This record gives C-alpha cells, structure tokens and sequence, in this order.
C-alpha cells in the first residue's frame, strides 16, 4: 500500500517541480 | 419549486457513440431561410427609425449649408 | 500559457522603472578631512562611510 | 552610526552590530563587512566615488 | 447518510458552494442570454485588479497627476497593458451591462416574484454610473475638468438649497485641488460597495431561481449547473476575452475623444463638450428639457419608472414570444434608445432639438402604455376560445 | 489510427504525469509560436530595422 | 461651415498596418528636423535623451549629443546654482523659461507642447501632416489681419504661426532632397513615435494572442458539445395527446 | 465662447446656451442675465475691480 | 476610556521623532516601531544571527497555528486546572 | 526608518534575498515608490 | 446542534416588583476578602517577575554607571 | 491670518504683513516681481 503511495507522491513533486521551473526560466541555476 | 410527480420513460446514449460536429452544417441554407422568415418583421421595426432619420437629417444640413452659401 | 502571461506581467509591473534604473552610476567629489575624522558625503541614493 | 558601540566605530542600533573602526564585523549578524568601492588619488587630496 | 463522511462536497466546509454553484438545479433550455451576469462578474474582478495596480503609481494632485498617468504609459514595464485594460475594461463593463437590462427586458423577469431582484439592479445601475463619472477626472485632462464643471454645477438647479449643495460638494468655489483629492478617495471607495450589493443581487435571485425562455412552469425538467452551463459559460468567456483583446490590443484609443490628451486650462474651453460614450442617452433627456429644474427633475422620473415597472398587477404571460404587440414595442423601445444615444453627441441646434425631444416623449410613453395590454389581456381567455 | 490509442495507453494512466505533460506542452507551444510570429515580423518589413540605418555610427 | 478647419485626407502612412513597423531612418531624420528647425519655439519635455539609444542612434552618438548642451543643476554645496553639460538622463530643453514668456514673444499666442500633439488633435497624423505642409493663398473675399497667416486647415482659417518647411531648409546626412513633402513626412514618423513608442511590442502580442485565442475557442466549442450531447438526443416517452 | 449662435454675442456649448451681445438669456434654459461683478475706472484705461 | 485618549492625551502613545520631515543622511539614534509590535521586535533581534533572528518568528505563528491539534487534554476550563492556570499568568507576566 | 530596518530585514533569507527586497523596494532605496505603493496596500487590506 | 428533554420546575417573578440597585453596595467588604484570598497566588505569580527583573536591572545599571566614575 | 484674534487685531497684521516684501507670479511679460505682503502670506524665511 506504501510503495504506490510514495511513487505517486513523488510523481506529484515531480510535476510541480516542472511548474515552477515553468513559471520561473532561470538559466542561471 | 420542488417534487412534481411525474410518471414519464426515457433512454439515452453514451457520449461516446456519437458524431458531434458534423451536426452543425447539415442543413444551413434552409435554416437561413427560416430565421429570416421569423425575425424579418423585427428587422424591419429595429432598422426602421434609424435610417428614416439619418436620411432626413443629412437631407436638411445638405440643403441648409447650399442655402447660406453666397 | 494566459495564467502564466497574466501573472508574470503583474508581477513583473512593481519592479524599478527606467527612470530609476537611468541613475544608477556617476562619480562625484568631497572634500578634506582631518586624520581619523570623517565628514559624510553625498551621491545618487547613498552615502559614503 | 559613527561614534557608537565598543568598537568607536560604525555601530548601527537598528538591530545592534557593532563594527570596528576597520570597518570589520566584529559582533553583530552582519553576513558582510561593509563594501569597498572604487576610488584613488589624483595628486593628494581628492578621490572620485 | 450521516453517520461516516460520503463526500467532502457535502460537507459544512463546502455545503454552500456545492449547493449554489455545483448541485443548484436550472432550467434545461436557458440559452446564451443567461451568461451576460457571469461575464459582468468577471469584468468587475478585472476592473478592481487592474485598478489596485494602477493607484501604486498614481499621485492626486493638480501639478503632478497627468504626469503620473504619462510615466506610467511610458516608463513602467508593461504598464500601457495596464492603463489601457482600465480604460477599456470600463467600457466593455457598460455594455455587458445593457445587454443584460435589454434581456431581462425581453422575458419579463421583472415580473413576481422576481422585483426584488429588479430593484437591487437598479440600485446596482446607480452605483456603476456614480463610480465610471468620478473616476473619468483623476488624470485631469480638458474633458476631466469641464464635465466635472458642467454637470457638478448642474447642482445648482434646485431650489433656494441648492447653492450650498454644490459649493459643498465642489470643496470651494471652483473645481480644484480638493476635487481631485475627494474623487480619488471616493473612486477607490465605491467599487467595494458594488460588490456587496452584486452579492445581495445573486442570493435573492437564488431564493426563487431563475426564469425560462418559455416564461411558464419549470420545476419538472431541471439538471445541475456544473458540468452542464459552466461549459456554455467557458464558451463565452473566451469569445468575450478575444473581443477584449481585440480592443486592447490594435485599437485602444477608439473609444475615447482626444481633448483628454491636453493638461487641463480653467482659461480657454474646448469648442464641443461631451460624456464618455456610455452616458449620452441621459445626457440628451436632460438637454431635451429648457429649464434648468426641469433638467434635473427629468432624470429622477426616468428611475422612478424604472424602478415602478414591477409592481404594475398585470398580464399572467410573461415570455414576449406569446405576445406579438409587447414584442414590437420592444423592438421600438430599443431603436429609440439608440437614436437618443446619437442625438445626445449633436449640437444643441435644429434639427437637433425636435430630434431630442421626441424621442424622450417615447421613451416614456413605452412605460405609459405597458400596464394597458395587462388589463386588455386579462380578458383573452374568455374571448378567443 | 491507432497512433491516438497507443499515446494515451502511454501518457493517461495517471494525473501528475498527465499534469507535467500539460505544462511543458505549454512552454513548447508557447516558444514555437513566439518564433513563427517573429520570423513573419522580420519578413514583412525588410530594410525597416534599427540597424539597416547606413549611417548609424558617423555622427562624430 | 468655418471655425472647423478643412477637412484632411488620408495617406498610407508606413507604420500603419497589422504587422508594420516604424521607419527607423525617417525617424532619425526627423528628429534632426525637429532639433534643427523646430525646438526655437516649441517643446517635449517627456521625450529624455536615452529614449533614443536603440531607436534612431548608438548611446555614444547621444552621449554626445547631450554633452552638447548646458543644463542647470541643484545647489552647490556654497549655496549657489551653477551649470553642468547635460547626461543621457535629462530631457530635451525648453526655449521659454514660462509660458506668459511664450505668449509674449509670439503676439500673445501660445506654441503648444508637443510630445502628445498627435493623439490630442482629431486625427492627428494626417491633420499635423496637411496643416504643415498646405498653407495657401485666401479665398475670394476674405481678408486676413495683419500679424496672422492664412491656412484652410486651421479652425478660424487665421493662424499665427508662419511657414518655415521652405526648401533646403536642412541639411541631411544622408543625401536626400529635402523638400518641403519629405521634411514633413519624417518630421510626422518622429512625431508619432514620441506620441507612440510601444506599438511595437503592442502589436506582437496582440497578433500572438488573438492566434492563441481562437485555438481555445474551437476546443471550448468541442467541450461544450462533447458534454451537451447526451441530453440533446435523448428520447421520452409521455402518455399524453393534446 | 463668442460670435457663435443665432443671436450675435457668445454661445456656451456645454448645454446650447445662446447669448446676445448683450449677454441676456433669449433661448435656452438659463433663466438669469450674466452676472456683473464690481468694478470702475480711474482715468483712461485702468478698469480697477 | 477612547475619548480620554482623544482629547486630554493624544501624544502619549507616539515617538516624539514623527515631527521632524525625513532626512534619509542622518540616523536617530534609537530606532523602534510603535508599542504594539515590541515583542515580535525584541524576539526578533534576542539572535546574534540574520537567518536565524528571521526564522524565529516562524515558530510563533507555527506554534500559534498548532496549538488546537494535540488530543489528549479533556477538560477546558482552566478553573479546574491549577497547573495550566499558573502557568497561564506566568506566560502573561513573559510576554510583558 | 523603520521601514528601511524591517524590509531590509528580508535580504537575510538565501540567494532569493537581495532581489526580492529590491523587487519590494520597487527601486535602490525607501523612496517615493515605496511611499505609494504602501499608500494603496494601505487602502486596500483592512476590506480583505 | 440539538437539544434534551429535562423535567425541570422553575418560578419567577415580574421585573417592576423588586428592588434593583441595592445589590451591588450590600457587603463589599466580605467580597473583596473573598477575591483577594482567592487570588493571591495568581497576583503573587502575575507581578513577581517584573519587580524581580526591574530592580535587577536598577541595580546593574546604577552600579556600572558610578563605577565608571572619576 | 493665524494671530488676528489670537495676539493682534486685524489692521495691526495687515500693516505688519505690509511691511515685508515677497516675490509673485509672472506678469504679462513673464518676470519674477515684488510686492507687499498680505494676510494669506506666511512667515519669511532668512535663507534661500
Ligand atoms: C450596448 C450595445 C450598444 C452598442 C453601442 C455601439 C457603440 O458603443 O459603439 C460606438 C462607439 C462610440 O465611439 P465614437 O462614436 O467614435 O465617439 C464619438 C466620436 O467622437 C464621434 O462621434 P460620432 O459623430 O460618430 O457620433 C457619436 C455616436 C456614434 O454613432 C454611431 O453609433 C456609429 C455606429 C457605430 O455615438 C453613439 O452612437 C453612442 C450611442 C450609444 C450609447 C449607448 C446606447 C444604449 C443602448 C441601449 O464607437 C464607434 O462609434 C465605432 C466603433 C466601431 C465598432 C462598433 C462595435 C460596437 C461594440
Ligand atoms: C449574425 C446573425 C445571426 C447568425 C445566426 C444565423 C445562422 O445561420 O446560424 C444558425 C446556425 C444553426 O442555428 P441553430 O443550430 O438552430 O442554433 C445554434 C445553437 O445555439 C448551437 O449551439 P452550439 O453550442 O452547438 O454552437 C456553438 C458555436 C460554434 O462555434 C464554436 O464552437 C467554435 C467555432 C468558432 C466560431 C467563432 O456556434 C454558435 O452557436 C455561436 C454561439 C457562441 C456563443 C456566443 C457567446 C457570446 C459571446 C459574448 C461576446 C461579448 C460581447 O448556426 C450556424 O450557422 C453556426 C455554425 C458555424 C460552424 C461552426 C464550425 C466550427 C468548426
Ligand atoms: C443589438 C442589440 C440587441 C440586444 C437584444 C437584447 C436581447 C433580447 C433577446 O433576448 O432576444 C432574444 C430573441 C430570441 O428569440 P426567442 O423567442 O427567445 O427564441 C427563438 C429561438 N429561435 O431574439 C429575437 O427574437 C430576435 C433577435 C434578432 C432580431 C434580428 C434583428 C436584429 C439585427
Ligand atoms: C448598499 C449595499 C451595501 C453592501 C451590502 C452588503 C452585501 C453583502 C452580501 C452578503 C449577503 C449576506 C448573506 C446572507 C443573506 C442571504 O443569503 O439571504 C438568504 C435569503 C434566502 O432566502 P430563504 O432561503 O427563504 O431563507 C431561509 C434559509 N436561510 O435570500 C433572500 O431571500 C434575500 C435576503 C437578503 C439578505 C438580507 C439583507
Ligand atoms: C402617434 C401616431 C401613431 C401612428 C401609428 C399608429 C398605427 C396604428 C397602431 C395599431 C397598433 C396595432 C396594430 C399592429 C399590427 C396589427 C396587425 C396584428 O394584429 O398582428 C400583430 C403584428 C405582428 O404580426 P404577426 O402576428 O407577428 O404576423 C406573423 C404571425 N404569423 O403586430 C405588429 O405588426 C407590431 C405591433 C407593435 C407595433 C405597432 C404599434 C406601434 C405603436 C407604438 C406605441 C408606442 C411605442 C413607444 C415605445
Ligand atoms: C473585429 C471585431 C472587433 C471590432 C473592432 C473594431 C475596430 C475598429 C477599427 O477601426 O479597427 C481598425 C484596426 C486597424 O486599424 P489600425 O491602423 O491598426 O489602428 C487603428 C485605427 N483605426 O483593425 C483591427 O483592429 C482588426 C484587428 C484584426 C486582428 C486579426 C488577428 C490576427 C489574426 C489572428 C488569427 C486569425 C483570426 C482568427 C479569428
Ligand atoms: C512547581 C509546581 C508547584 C505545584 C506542584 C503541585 C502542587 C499542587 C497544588 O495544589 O498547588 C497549589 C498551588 C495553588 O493552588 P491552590 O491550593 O488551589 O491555592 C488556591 C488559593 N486561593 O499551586 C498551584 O496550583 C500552581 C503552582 C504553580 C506552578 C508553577 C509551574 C512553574
Ligand atoms: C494587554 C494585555 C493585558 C492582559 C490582561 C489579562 C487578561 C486575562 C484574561 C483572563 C480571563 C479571566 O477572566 O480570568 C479570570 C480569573 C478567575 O476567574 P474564574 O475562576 O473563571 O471565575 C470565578 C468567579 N468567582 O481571575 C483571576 O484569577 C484573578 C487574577 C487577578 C490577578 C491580578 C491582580
Ligand atoms: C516661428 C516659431 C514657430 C516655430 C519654429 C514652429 N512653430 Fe508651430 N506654432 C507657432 C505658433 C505661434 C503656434 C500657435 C498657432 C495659433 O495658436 O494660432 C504654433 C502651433 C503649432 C501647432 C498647433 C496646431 C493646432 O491645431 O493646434 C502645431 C501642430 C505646430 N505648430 C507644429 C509645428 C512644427 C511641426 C514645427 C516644426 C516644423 C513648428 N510648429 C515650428 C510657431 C512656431
Ligand atoms: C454589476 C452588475 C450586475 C451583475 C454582476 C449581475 C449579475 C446577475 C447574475 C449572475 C444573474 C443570474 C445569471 C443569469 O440569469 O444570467 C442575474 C440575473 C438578473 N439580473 Fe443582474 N446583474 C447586474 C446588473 C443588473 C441590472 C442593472 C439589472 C436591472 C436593471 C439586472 C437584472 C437582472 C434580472 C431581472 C435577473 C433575472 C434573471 C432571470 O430572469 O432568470 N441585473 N444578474
Ligand atoms: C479598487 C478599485 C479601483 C481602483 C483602485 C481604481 C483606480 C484608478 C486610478 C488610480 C485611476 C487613474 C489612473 C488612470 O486614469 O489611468 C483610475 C481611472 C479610471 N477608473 Fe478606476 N479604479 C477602481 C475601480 C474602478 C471601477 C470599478 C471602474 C468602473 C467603470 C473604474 C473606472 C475608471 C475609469 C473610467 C477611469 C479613467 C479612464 C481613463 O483614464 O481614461 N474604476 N482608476
């Protein structure tokens, strides 16, 4: 029950790492 | 505004299992036909007015502004 | 893609205009001190230690 | 403010750092001394800032 | 039921929201003319955001306001987007707004028990005029001081009281310093109470429902809103916001007069004094009367009858669709109000005076006649069978 | 014909997926218009711009 | 049917047009107009020097420029005002020190600003463009006053400004004839970029946005029917005649 | 403004008031003369207030 | 008790230092905000270090935020709680 | 003063730090931009 | 949000019977020894600390300034 | 205006604002003038 929990948990943070790094374009980072 | 009873029967079908746009222009022409026949009276009472007047007042400055030239 | 133009460009309205960032470099003059004594000076927003 | 703290320094009481006369953060939490600019001599007596 | 939690929808936290945004039951044939409350909603939302962007760079004063507007056009980043959304968004608000009358017009939604609602639009009218006037001033251009001028001063038109009303509300003896400053305090106030008042509007809108292009009994066949008439909302909203951006975007200055582009002067005036575009059917009834008082006491009977069509005892069909000679009349009604709306722009000379004194006389004989079809029609049951 | 089936067997099984493909379709699409209308900018108008000006270095 | 001016035409402006642009070159030479045979009387004052750098010249060309002229400056720490060559940073200079100066040095008529006189005239282009160009000789019948010009394009038909777009009047550094036509189209170009200077960043997001727009439009089209079709072909059945 | 009308004096376009030169009201809605505020001379040109 | 303020004492709770026009060269030489926002400011510079003199104020508002959360506790009133009591007053007495 | 002391307070936080002070700051220093930029928040939060 | 039957029995008596005022003036005395002998050890425990901390810091003060002296 | 009823009568403040000289407007030929001070001035300053 753990195991697709975290997975989707970790999909989710993957997405909203997607739409910060779309909101904001550093090419500095 | 609550509980009528009503007593009817219907079917329906999934979204699914159907054409959507082609429904848009099947018949177009004869549409046009039917919306002019219904609405042409209300054409003629909104549009009326408007150009009555317009060419009554371009008629009078017209021939005001021939009338005060020297 | 319109979330993220209307957003940007009211957030981006509240930073430094062109008229700011038009004075933002110069060089100015003092005048003479005493040794171990200070008199402050002046410049575009900032003053002088 | 010149004049203040343990150090006859610049000490500011807006949050209480006291530097040094060098200009060096002795206590306070200042993350950085305070910045040098550019500046020298044109025979003795006057520097452009 | 209630003993575990089904949904979170139907709970206390969002039990409101689900029942009269999610679950609320409407007629199933409304059409596109019920989208136009919705869509004035968004343009006032538009209307605050842009404003409370615009007064961070703003400053009321007589030396220093149109030089605020020209720095803002014209050396903040993206700010013209800004003015430009404002100045426009005005406009596009006004007209959303008398489509919505012209349809409520239409389908006698007026009518019982739906005049509460009647008058809360009324009094909503009232407030949007109020704020788009006071704030036409703030950039202090020649249109800004001269209407300011003209019609605080048309004031005075009262009696003996009259005087100390307008040098009151003037601030001195003049349009000045103090004017700028008041309007702007005034202008930034008025818009929170129009949201307040846009509230009271939906909940006693609510407490009965809505009508229906049919204007008869509704409550047998009725489905949700969502997902059934947000989609048909969506489908507006984006054909609004392509006409908004056409506006904004390839012709901004359309849909204003030049003059305001000049520093305001108390010594010389403009040859030809006009309202912006939204108040001229007003300003040709007040012009219509050559009196003074008459000026004044022409624009209270236009809201007094306004705000007394709902109370006519009437006829028992309400969709004019049924009803051949309401339909027509409606249809010269709205002719008329255009017509007004262009003579109200003309020089006060012939043909123009005749030309604006008809139609007033029209525009309240439309009020005149409707309660006698009510009373004629009363007896259409017991003749045609 | 099956291109449509196979693309969402793949990419429509879960939401954050379909979120994150969402948004850099987005950013894709947004920079490939932002070129098209530029290349029809510089296009229409040639020997207009700011540095097509023969003389632009020989006021001294 | 006087005191309205005569009524100006239309011409094919350059940067008219839903993907057009401004003249870069016609800019430059009519700001050397305007700077030449035109800042004696009149002013900007909301056009500053470094609006020009990346517009009609390079920043070296204009810190040169603004180099040329001496501008007043704050208190000296003696107590004094003094004056100091100008910086990209200030604005194009006044000719009158007031305006009661400006009237008086022109028989009471006062030369008005002109940063915005395009938009604030009813169709300004063409209108500043024709009023320049098109003085003439009066009509049969009608004097004018001594001290005034006649011109068809002026409310009134008296005017108090004289005509100054004689032939050869400057000097371009380019080679082209400057006739008096030439002179007032480049001298309207520049005019109507210090009205205007954003219609170009205007004008791309316009187009990009509208493109995007309609696109949005024809998805919510499909969505509205995709949910509507249910209901809209459904059949019931109801045990009733008349 | 002046000269303007069908009555030779001045016209006010804000709501067609037409003046003579005089400067009585004969058409429209003002119902009072131009008000006249006090005022003199002291010998030939000088129109004191 | 207002109206006392407003009329017969409407300086008292207000820096002197409000009176002079903004003179950005020269630096008073006590700096303080007004009297309702003294324990945030004294929290706030009780750090000899930035990060963590900013990052302190966030467990008060996470405290203040987290209090409803523990579930053990049954009875309310502090009446029948002595220890709770005392340490309320000894908590005011703190915070003044 | 006080609104130079506690809004440079937030150039403390890691490397988003000077740039959203100057972002708040609205330029280089507490200056006009800043007098009327608190004027409208002023007038707008007590509604919320 | 509800509410449980009682069985309860109550009278009362009309507002213009009874004599209003005299009750606050009775017998003050015996209620202010009753609060004070109830909440001395919450005054004790509220105003402790300040005086503890205000005449420490006197002190110190005093004591640094006069021997700072010449 | 501040001390008529307060320290003088009226005519006493007209003749003392009379006393000093403080600059005007433009005129007609767009020059900085003198004249006479009155009851709407306000207390000189020593220093430009
Ligand atoms: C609500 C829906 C009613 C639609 C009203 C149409 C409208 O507001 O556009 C006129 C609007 C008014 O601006 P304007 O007439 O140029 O300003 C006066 C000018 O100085 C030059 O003035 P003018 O000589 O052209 O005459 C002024 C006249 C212009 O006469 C016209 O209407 C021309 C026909 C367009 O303005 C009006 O007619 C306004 C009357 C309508 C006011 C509200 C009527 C209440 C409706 C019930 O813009 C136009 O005249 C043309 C715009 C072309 C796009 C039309 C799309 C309309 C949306
Ligand atoms: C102007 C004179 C009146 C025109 C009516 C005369 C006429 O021949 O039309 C009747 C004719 C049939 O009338 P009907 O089926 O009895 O009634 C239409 C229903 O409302 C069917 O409703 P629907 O939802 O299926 O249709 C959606 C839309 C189809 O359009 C789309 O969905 C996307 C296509 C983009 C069109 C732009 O067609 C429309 O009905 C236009 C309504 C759009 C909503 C307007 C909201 C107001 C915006 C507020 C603006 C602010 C002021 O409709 C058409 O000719 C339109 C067909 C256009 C082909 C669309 C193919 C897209 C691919
Ligand atoms: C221009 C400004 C127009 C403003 C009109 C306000 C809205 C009034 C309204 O609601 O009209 C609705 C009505 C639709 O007709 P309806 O009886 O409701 O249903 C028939 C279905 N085919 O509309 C009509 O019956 C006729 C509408 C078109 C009239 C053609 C002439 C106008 C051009
Ligand atoms: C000038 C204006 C200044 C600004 C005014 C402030 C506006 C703020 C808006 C907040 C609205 C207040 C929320 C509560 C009012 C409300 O929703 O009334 C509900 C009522 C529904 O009627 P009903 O269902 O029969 O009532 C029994 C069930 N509760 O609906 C109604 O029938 C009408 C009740 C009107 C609200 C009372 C006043
Ligand atoms: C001051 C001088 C006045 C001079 C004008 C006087 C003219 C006489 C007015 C008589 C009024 C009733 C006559 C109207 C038409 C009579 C014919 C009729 O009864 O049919 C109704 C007709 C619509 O025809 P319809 O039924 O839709 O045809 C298709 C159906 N298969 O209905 C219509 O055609 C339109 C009916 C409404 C418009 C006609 C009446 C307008 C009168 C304006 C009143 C004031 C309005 C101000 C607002
Ligand atoms: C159209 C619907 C709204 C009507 C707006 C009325 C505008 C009246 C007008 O005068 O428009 C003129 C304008 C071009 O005039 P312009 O020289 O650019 O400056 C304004 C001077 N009139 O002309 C325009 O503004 C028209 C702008 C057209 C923009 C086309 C969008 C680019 C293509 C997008 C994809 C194709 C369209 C799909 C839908
Ligand atoms: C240190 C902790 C001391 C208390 C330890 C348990 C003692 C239990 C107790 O009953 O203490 C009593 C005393 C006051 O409580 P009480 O006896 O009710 O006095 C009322 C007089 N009006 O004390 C209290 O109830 C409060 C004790 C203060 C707690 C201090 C914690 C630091
Ligand atoms: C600015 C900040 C100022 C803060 C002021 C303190 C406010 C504290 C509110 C505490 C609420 C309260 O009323 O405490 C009441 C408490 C006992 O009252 P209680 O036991 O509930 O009722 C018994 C009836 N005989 O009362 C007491 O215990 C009496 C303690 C008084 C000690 C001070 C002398
Ligand atoms: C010899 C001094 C002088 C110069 C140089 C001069 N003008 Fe004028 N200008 C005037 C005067 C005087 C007026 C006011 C006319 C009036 O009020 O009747 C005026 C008015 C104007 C107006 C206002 C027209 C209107 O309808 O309000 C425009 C536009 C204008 N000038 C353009 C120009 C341009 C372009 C140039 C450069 C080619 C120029 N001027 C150079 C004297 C001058
Ligand atoms: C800011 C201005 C306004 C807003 C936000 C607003 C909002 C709304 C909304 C959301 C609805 C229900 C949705 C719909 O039926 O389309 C509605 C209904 C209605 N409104 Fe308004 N409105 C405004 C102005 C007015 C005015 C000025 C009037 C009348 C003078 C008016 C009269 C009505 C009527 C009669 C209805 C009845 C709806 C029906 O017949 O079903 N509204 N309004
Ligand atoms: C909190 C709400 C609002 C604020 C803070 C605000 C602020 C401002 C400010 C500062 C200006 C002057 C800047 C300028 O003129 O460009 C202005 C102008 C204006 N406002 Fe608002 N506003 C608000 C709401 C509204 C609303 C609801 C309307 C509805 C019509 C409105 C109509 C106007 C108009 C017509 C102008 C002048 C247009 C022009 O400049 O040409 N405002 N507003």
């Amino acid at each position: 029950i753990q195991p697709t929990d975290v997975k989707a948990a970790a999909m989710w943070g993957v997405a909203a790492a997607t739409g910060g790094l779309y909101l904001i374009q550093p090419w500095g980072w | 505004k609550g509980f009528v009873p009503m007593k009817a029967v219907t079917y329906g079908l999934s979204p699914f299992q159907q054409k959507i746009m082609p429904g848009l222009w099947k018949d177009l022409p004869t549409k046009i036909h039917h919306k002019v026949s219904e609405n042409w009276i209300s054409a003629t009472l909104l549009l009326g007015p408007l150009v009555g007047v317009y060419s009554y007042v371009q008629n009078y400055q017209e021939k005001e502004k021939l009338s005060h030239r020297y | 893609s319109l979330v993220r133009l209307l957003i940007l460009k009211f957030v981006l309205s509240m930073s430094a205009s062109k008229d700011v960032l038009a004075l933002a470099s110069l060089e100015v003059d003092l005048s003479s001190i005493e040794p171990g004594t200070t008199v402050t000076v002046k410049w575009r927003g900032k003053p002088v230690f | 403010l010149p004049n203040a703290g343990d150090f006859g320094g610049w000490f500011c009481p807006c949050h209480g750092s006291h530097y040094d006369i060098s200009g060096r953060i002795r206590k306070g939490p200042a993350p950085y001394n305070l910045e040098v600019p550019t500046y020298t001599f044109l025979e003795e007596n006057k520097l452009l800032i | 039921m209630r003993n575990q939690r089904f949904s979170l929808l139907k709970q206390p936290i969002s039990s409101t929201l689900n029942q009269h945004l999610i679950d609320y039951p409407t007629p199933s044939n409304l059409s596109y003319w019920w989208g136009f409350g919705s869509l004035a909603g968004i343009c006032l939302v538009i209307q605050i955001v842009t404003g409370v962007f615009l007064a961070m760079h703003y400053t009321p004063h007589v030396d220093l306001a149109f030089n605020s507007v020209e720095h803002v056009m014209r050396d903040v980043e993206g700010g013209w987007l800004l003015r430009y959304m404002h100045a426009n968004g005005a406009s596009m608000f006004l007209i959303v707004v008398h489509l919505h009358i012209f349809r409520g017009l239409y389908h006698a939604s007026y009518s019982s028990p739906r005049e509460f609602v009647r008058c809360l639009g009324v009094v909503i009218f009232l407030l949007m005029i109020v704020t788009a006037f006071t704030g036409y001033v703030p950039p202090w251009g020649q249109m800004s001081f001269w209407g300011a001028t003209v019609i605080t001063s048309l004031a005075s038109a009262i009696p003996v009281v009259g005087d100390t009303i307008v040098t009151w509300l003037w601030g001195g003896f003049s349009v000045d310093n103090a004017t700028l400053n008041r309007f702007f305090s005034l202008h930034h106030l008025l818009p929170f109470i129009l949201v307040g008042a846009s509230l009271l509007h939906l909940a006693a809108l609510h407490q009965y429902g809505s009508n229906n292009p049919l204007g008869v009994h509704s409550e047998m066949d009725q489905i949700s809103f969502y997902p059934y008439f947000y989609v048909k909302d969506l489908v507006g909203w984006v054909a609004f916001a392509i006409f908004f951006s056409i506006w904004i975007f390839y012709a901004p200055n359309v849909l204003g007069h030049p003059d305001n582009y000049i520093p305001a002067n108390p010594m010389p005036t403009p040859p030809h004094i006009v309202p912006e575009w939204y108040f001229l059917p007003i300003h040709a009834i007040l012009r219509s009367i050559p009196d003074k008082s008459g000026g004044v006491a022409a624009i209270a009977p236009v809201f007094i009858c306004l705000l007394a069509l709902p109370f006519f005892k009437s006829m028992y069909v309400r969709s004019s669709s049924f009803r051949p000679i309401h339909q027509g009349i409606f249809w010269l009604l709205l002719a008329d109000r255009l017509l007004l709306g262009w003579i109200g722009c003309q020089p006060v000379e012939a043909p123009f005076v005749t030309i604006g004194q008809i139609p007033p006389l029209v525009f309240f004989l439309f009020f005149a006649i409707t309660p006698i079809p009510g009373r004629v029609g009363r007896g259409i049951p017991n003749s045609y069978t | 014909g099956g291109i449509f089936e196979a693309l969402y067997k793949v990419l429509m099984r879960r939401n954050s997926v379909y979120v994150t493909f969402v948004i850099a379709g987005a950013f894709v699409g947004e920079r490939a218009v932002d070129y098209g209308v530029h290349k029809l900018w510089e296009h229409n108008n040639v020997g207009k711009r700011y540095e097509d000006i023969s003389v632009l270095g020989q006021r001294q | 049917e006087a005191e309205h001016g005569l009524a100006c035409p239309s011409y094919p402006w350059p940067h008219q047009g839903i993907l057009s642009s401004y003249d870069h070159a016609s800019i430059r030479r009519g700001h050397q107009v305007y700077t030449q045979v035109c800042a004696s009387c009149h002013s900007m004052s909301l056009i500053s020097y470094r609006d020009l750098v990346g517009v009609a010249y390079t920043e070296e060309e204009v810190k040169a420029m603004a180099a040329e002229i001496e501008v007043v400056d704050g208190p000296n720490d003696e107590g004094e005002m003094f004056t100091r060559p100008g910086k990209l940073s200030d604005r194009f200079p006044q000719p009158y020190a007031n305006e009661a100066a400006a009237r008086f040095a022109n028989g009471g008529a006062y030369p008005p600003d002109l940063s915005l006189i395009t938009k604030a005239p009813h169709n300004g282009q063409n209108y500043v463009f024709a009023l320049l160009t098109g003085y003439r000789d009066p009509p049969a019948g009608v004097s004018i006053r001594e001290g005034l010009h006649y011109n068809p394009y002026f409310p009134g038909g008296a005017i108090a400004m004289p005509k100054m777009l004689n032939d050869g009047a400057v000097e371009y550094e380019d080679g082209t004839p400057a006739t008096e036509s030439q002179m007032g189209k480049d001298v309207v170009s520049f005019l109507s970029w210090a009205a205007e200077p954003e219609m170009e960043e205007r004008k791309l997001m316009g187009f990009k946005w509208i493109f995007v727009l309609t696109l949005a439009l024809l998805q919510a089209g499909y969505y509205r029917r995709l949910r509507w079709s249910v209901l809209k072909s459904r059949k019931l059945v109801l045990d009733v005649v008349n």
